[PDB]
């Protein structure tokens, strides 16, 4: 009951019971984030 | 022209020739007068838009719109003030060619 998402066959994917119980097996979403600097051209109006 | 100053725009075109060459008394036609057909006269900033892959770096025009640099432009003085390392880099070699 601790481990629905190793034994249990009808567990669907992303399910959790926390309000009742706290599953120590389930799917967690790996992530991996760029982190874009930004280092652009910077330009003035002219006197016209 | 008698105290030193020249009045008109500039021209800046590759005119590869042999024979006589006057620039101070052009004898043809002035090439693309502004407005004419398809010339293009950049908006304040003189920004180039550069874009990816292989594609050709967009110039902002007056309208604020990135159109391609091929083609017949005029520049005010002004603004070739400012984005003249822009001009010298990225639309004087496409002069050249």
């Amino acid at each position: 009951l601790r481990w629905p998402g190793l034994v249990d066959p009808n567990y669907r994917v992303g399910t959790n019971d926390l309000p009742n119980r706290i599953t120590l097996y389930n799917s967690l979403y790996r992530y991996n984030f760029t982190y874009p600097t930004l280092d652009g051209i910077m330009y003035v109006r002219s006197a016209t | 022209n008698l105290f030193n100053v020249a009045r008109g725009n500039l021209y800046l075109v590759q005119t590869a020739t042999n024979g006589n060459w006057s620039p101070m008394a052009p004898v043809a036609a002035p090439p693309f007068v502004r407005g004419g057909p398809n010339v293009r006269v950049v908006g304040r900033f003189g920004t180039i838009v550069p874009r990816p892959n292989g594609l050709e770096p967009q110039l902002i025009d007056d309208g604020n719109v990135p159109r391609d640099i091929a083609g017949d432009w005029v520049y005010p003085s002004d603004v070739l003030q400012v984005s003249v390392a822009v001009f010298r880099d990225y639309v004087w070699p496409m002069v050249k060619a």
